[PDB]
DNA sequence: GGTGCCGAGGCCGCTCAATTGGTCGTAGACAGCTCTAGCACCGCTTAAACGCACGTACGCGCTGTCCCCCGCGTTTTAACCGCCAAGGGGATTACTCCCTAGTCTCCAGGCACGTG
DNA sequence: CACGTGCCTGGAGACTAGGGAGTAATCCCCTTGGCGGTTAAAACGCGGGGGACAGCGCGTACGTGCGTTTAAGCGGTGCTAGAGCTGTCTACGACCAATTGAGCGGCCTCGGCACC
């Protein structure tokens, strides 16, 4: 029944289309753009909380902690590339 | 009325943080210029807070004044909104 | 990890100048515990670019040119 | 409004034997707020530019290589290609 | 179509009658004034959104204004916008 | 008299600012003030910078405003260069300063 | 020729002497056209992905000042 | 004389605006570099102008830049250790 | 100091965008109330800053070298300018049709709570 | 933090209806390609002199450590400023239809300048 079904995502592209509708970055939104970014989104929240867990499993804890997303992002060249003028608090 | 408070940033705290930057030794006069430039950032900052509290007529500087003051001057800051 | 400027006298560095651009302010502890974070990252990148210039010049000890031409290569004046 | 649900959902089917602290999802939370914004300023950006007042897949899949660069910018397309093009096998 | 090039020339002749303004310099002016118009812009839709108002009026244009030019500048646009605003608000002698 | 620009007594057009912010689509709705304030604020740093630059050609010997001259006007300001500090003006070059 | 040296050395010895230095040493050059040549790739490919947005076959200047724009280098002179 | 003619190089072209890299060896440059991305591309004269204009001026900068820490290690000599560390610090790359 | 060209400047026609007048729905100003969260104060104490002695790692000045950039004259190259062909794609217009805003039900999934 | 449980507002499906733009054909601007002259710039070679670098010695200021001071952090305790919410009214800004003159382009004048 769900969009996010029919695309095999876990994101909410319900959620998506809302934000990109609240945010008023067109007059008009496509069909396929909530799709594309709730897809987008998947794949680098994915990334993310991977290379956040083996940060995790490195220092041995059960937990991820805000220094393990940092540690995740500086990490790999190409997220700190993205995300270098990022300060994460409590990190 | 405060006066005198940029002393409160103490020698051994810039010596942490310098310490942490990753330096070995550091000379006398760096503890003031680093004030300054704490000092001139701070306000560059708050300057910026301020005027967003003031658009929303209000008295009290969130954090959600200060993140966005923050990502308006280039250094974003997750964890607070 | 941990906060390296002690809290209170963070805090009471922050009321002192906003108090010039707005009297009579108020500051909420998110608000104040954000410019902590965000000045501490600050300065320890400033270090960072500081040990690097003294590195540079065969230098082991960061002075206070060092810190002037790392924020003049940087942008900020 | 948050991706706290989703953010546990994603990190259980990746890591079993794991969980995201209360600070952990709102940093995460902020970073895909932050992206989303991103990416939906540069498609409008180009929206405008093109002359068109409509943010298509198209505007997205041409917005998400000018921020991500080619180490994702080339697979994250591919990641979100097959997004759009499985809602047109399930329609028919 | 839309561009700046008689308005330039008429500031330039009421503030430097003697002198005249280049084709490149027209251009490299009507380039700035878009890119400023720009900025102070969507600095006054940031602060609208801000406050879940979605209307970008006079004192957002002024608060942009002024959290976009620090210093001395700001204080004196933030003058001649005020005054233009009042200037406009005197005709309402009706 | 009529108009907007004349009305506030601003050279800059009221009417093509508030044209403008219309179409760049910053918010769903312009207030009445803010063409009027941005156009104030627009001819002030017009004049200012049309001022600078005209005193650049003046002190170079030359009558016609070119690029160059912006890019001094500009640069040599404390402020202005605060402004548009990483902005390249084509044919703009850079001031003597032989270190 | 790797069309790189079109970036020739007295085209470095000016363009450096514009920059205000009085001595350069004889490796400044290769390291040169190295960031030249990584600044010209990273403004071209967003100036190329602009005209495929586009739908178009051609590079303009609208899309160069765009490309330049989002790097954080405006220009003025160009659309 | 070793010195001198340096100093009157630095003193001409600062003074003067005109492009210091010859046209064609650019344009085929450009078109190269960009053949990658897309094959069979055509590009607008003002096109190759703006990248040219854009190059130059980063590049006048990169060096303004790498000459501060070239001076500030007691030197007057540029060698590519003093860009790399202008461009690390930069934030450009390593 | 003398000269030709070219880009800017002033006058007129006009049209298209700005202005004027009226309407209406709603976004927002505005008043009132609440509670929450920020401020000011109390004392303990103990972590942390601070003052001093000190030896030593290290900055900095002097000196020598040898080398690697600089300046300059020469030859080669390829860029710059004028000119022609051309066709490939940029930009418009006419049309329609198909995508999307808006609205009405209808329901579930995801938010919060409780639990061992 | 995971596993029931209740629940409710937002997401989804069906419909309407309306215009955004996708497609096609056409005009033609201009960007690619080529050729020829000519000539300024670049590549090469060489001598020479400044300076990058390494080494050595002096003195000097800094990290370490110890005793001293101090004020930050804790934990209440109390007070109330105002952030936030709600109810209600109205000034305002979007919208349309009619009117008109301000700025743009064509065209004729004329000085600024790059040049010798």
């Amino acid at each position: 029944k769900t969009r996010s079904s029919r695309a095999g995502l876990q994101f909410p592209v319900g959620r998506v289309h809302r934000l990109l509708r609240k945010g008023n970055y067109s007059e008009r939104v496509g069909a396929g753009a909530p799709v594309y970014l709730a897809a987008v989104l998947e794949y680098l929240t994915a990334e993310i909380l991977e290379l956040a867990g083996n940060a995790a499993r490195d220092n041995k804890k059960t937990r991820i902690i805000p220094r393990h997303l940092q540690l995740a992002i500086r990490n790999d060249e190409e997220l700190n590339k993205l995300l270098g003028r990022v300060t994460i608090a409590q990190g | 009325v405060l006066r005198d408070n940029i002393q409160g940033i103490t020698k051994p705290a810039i010596r942490r943080l310098a310490r942490r930057g990753g330096v070995k030794r550091i000379s006398g006069l760096i503890y003031e210029e680093t004030r300054g430039v704490l000092k001139v950032f701070l306000e560059n900052v708050i300057r910026d807070a301020v005027t967003y509290t003031e658009h929303a007529k209000r008295k009290t500087v969130t954090a959600m004044d200060v993140v966005y003051a923050l990502k308006r001057q280039g250094r974003t800051l997750y964890g607070f909104g | 990890t941990e906060l390296l400027i002690r809290k209170l006298p963070f805090q009471r560095l922050v009321r002192e100048i906003a108090q010039d651009f707005k009297t009579d302010l108020r500051f909420q502890s998110s608000a104040v515990m954000a410019l902590q974070e965000a000045c501490e990252a600050y300065l320890v990148g400033l270090f960072e670019d500081t040990n690097l210039c003294a590195i540079h010049a065969k230098r082991v000890t960061i002075m206070p040119k060092d810190i002037q031409l790392a924020r003049r290569i940087r942008g900020e004046r | 409004d948050s991706f706290a649900t989703y953010f546990r959902r994603v990190l259980k089917q990746v890591h079993q034997g794991l969980s995201l602290s209360r600070e952990a999802v709102s940093v995460m939370d902020s970073l895909v707020h932050d992206i989303l914004d991103r990416i939906a300023t540069e498609a409008g950006h180009l929206a405008r530019s093109t002359k068109r007042q409509t943010i298509t897949a198209w505007e997205t899949r041409m917005a998400v290589r000018l921020l991500l660069p080619g180490q994702m910018g080339k697979l994250a397309e591919s990641e979100g290609t097959k997004a759009v093009l499985r809602t047109s096998l399930y329609a028919i």
